[PDB]
């Protein structure tokens, strides 16, 4: 049966930084551990801001509030100036 | 500025519950430097869960929340 | 009659260590809680509550940061302690470097 | 009937918006995942990709190689002043040490 | 006559305020009866560790109603405990004495 | 409007224990708070081991091994016991 | 088993300490450097059981000794979750 | 004099290889677990997942221990050092 893993988004995305590079087995690995732990991080603390308000649903403000407590720095104000692109042209 | 009315001999009682007995002159300004640092990294997350429900009062639950994230829990204002 | 340097210092030790009271004063630092917030989001308002679960939290950590520093002034040969305890104490826990 | 067009592609994304849609939903959520909030949430996770791959791919390129093998990781993971705060929890296996000597220890 | 779950269990804790606290943190699936009879009664079971071990402490100052200055001075001394509450500070509480054996005169 | 608290079962196990004595409304508050902790690290934590096994319901084995996790040394031993006794009172009653 | 913590030998504790940026090692470091390393693997091995005996496995597998350190605050990409 | 202790930081530091032998510290493991429970099997990939986090953690204490060394004037590190740098770490 099927295993499912994110190792393809993250070759596709090593292409789009530098053309010419590649990544060991053994260091994909690492990538798709963490691209995964960013992820159970977000789902775990946008459910908790949910439950504190006694929301249901999960719109768009109750992760971006979720992204911009749990990353650190520039890192805050640049992933939520990214992910508004992504929702902007998506309702286009 | 407001910083300085953290005034010199309310470190030395914070000091002396943490027990120890003889405070070099430096401490002081030093000392005000990691009060300063740990307010920021709470203000700011109080601020955030305000900022998200969208009314415009800090309340005891969002320093509450703010402190229980960081791994400094209080139980006393609402666990 | 006058004691010597020392006695008094284990004096408080015994006095500040049996009470349970708030140590610094409050409205100074009202009045810093406020400032610190004004420089993310302007004409906030606090609830009279939070600032106090501010409070008990940041004595807390002090004299929580004190207590692990003096256990390096300790190993140190010092009974004073002095800034380069508090740059170990606070490297080791991870919070600054 | 007029083909299809992948949520992924009308978002401008190369993560996967409906993958991550049905992971959100079925994890330790409560019972609405709203589908606007599955694209900002490929984005602010492939942000990371670029901006933790960028400069790795940046520092296998100065060691003269062309496959990032594992320690070029950990040369900039925990090297760059943010990733080292995103990443505290994180070891990574046969990723080796940032080099260092202490600056007492050595003599004269 | 309705009965009470907790009842039958023989707790004193609200066996049917959890279950419905539970089906609320719960994926999108449901939550077995036999397990809140032992979710409670190891809720209850701490009291009766945290409170009861105030034995050793609020009869021993001659002082009647349990205060703040309690508990600690108590769950930051007894050492099976400690671990569970290591991540909360007690408000109202204060700390243990102590002064180390190289500050004391000699 | 009305707020859930465990305000009451705190006392009634409090004179269980302690008969002659009471607690105080500040001292009440953190028994709550605690309360509500311990909770919410077993049924959150709780959750966790039915993703790992893919099962889909929440049920006392689970929670027996969540309360050998979050507990230490014989603290552990003794929790473990006394809710299997409370479950084995229910299922002889139903 | 034996005593097999002495196979914990002892250059292999100065190939550690060597990694780490120390010079000079007194000789009371290696019997607490075992310690050390004996209190840790109680410590994890531990929970990785705990996880092995709800699913009714007897194999420990690598994902069950991943959520035991997940769990410490010590979490290992290298192996998966 | 004092150089090839020096010369070794400067090869461990660059290899990112296990230092502890294979087959000692996987017989370690295996003792450690028995009064959990008897008749475990281990899977492979379970035994190195254990060494990857034990040197990853022995090494970060000695990063730490030194620093202790270094605040009393030494070089050399003793269990003082290493009783310091876990009671305030928290361990």
């Amino acid at each position: 049966s099927r295993k499912e893993s994110y190792s393809i988004y993250v070759y596709k995305v090593l292409k789009q930084v530098h053309p010419d590079t590649g990544i060991s087995s053994k260091a994909m690995g690492i990538m798709n551990s963490f691209v995964n732990d960013i992820f159970e991080r977000i789902a775990g603390e946008a459910s908790r801001l949910a439950h504190y308000n006694k929301r249901s649903t999960i719109t768009s403000r109750e992760i971006q509030t979720a992204v911009r407590l749990l990353l650190p720095g520039e890192l805050a104000k640049h992933a939520v100036s990214e992910g508004t692109k992504a929702v902007t042209k998506y309702t286009s | 500025d407001n910083i300085q009315g953290i005034t010199k001999p309310a470190i030395r009682r914070l000091a002396r519950r943490g027990g120890v007995k003889r405070i070099s002159g430096l401490i002081y300004e030093e000392t005000r430097g990691v009060l300063k640092v740990f307010l920021e990294n709470v203000i700011r997350d109080a601020v955030t869960y305000t900022e998200h429900a969208k009314r415009k009062t800090v309340t005891a639950m969002d320093v509450v929340y703010a402190l229980k994230r960081q791994g400094r829990t209080l139980y006393g204002f609402g666990g | 009659h006058r004691y010597r340097p020392g006695t008094v210092a284990l004096r408080e030790i015994r006095r500040y260590q049996k009470s349970t009271e708030l140590l610094i004063r409050k409205l100074p630092f009202q009045r810093l809680v406020r400032e610190i917030a004004q420089d993310f989001k302007t004409d906030l308002r606090f609830q009279s509550s939070a600032v106090m679960a501010l409070q008990e939290a940041c004595e807390a950590y002090l004299v929580g940061l004190f207590e692990d520093t003096n256990l390096c002034a300790i190993h140190a040969k010092r009974v004073t302690i002095m800034p380069k305890d508090i740059q170990l104490a606070r490297r080791i826990r991870g919070e600054r470097a | 009937k007029t083909k299809a067009v992948s949520r992924s592609q009308r978002a401008g994304l190369q993560f996967p918006v409906g993958r991550i849609h049905r992971h959100l939903k079925s994890r330790t959520t409560s019972h609405g995942r709203v589908g606007a909030t599955a694209a900002v949430y490929s984005a602010a996770i492939l942000e990371y990709l670029t901006a933790e791959v960028l400069e790795l791919a940046g520092n296998a390129s100065k060691d003269l190689k062309v496959k990032r093998i594992t320690p070029r990781h950990l040369q900039l993971a925990i090297r760059g002043d943010e990733e080292l705060d995103s990443l505290i929890k994180a070891t990574i296996a046969g990723g080796g040490v940032l080099p260092h000597i202490h600056k007492s220890l050595i003599g004269k």
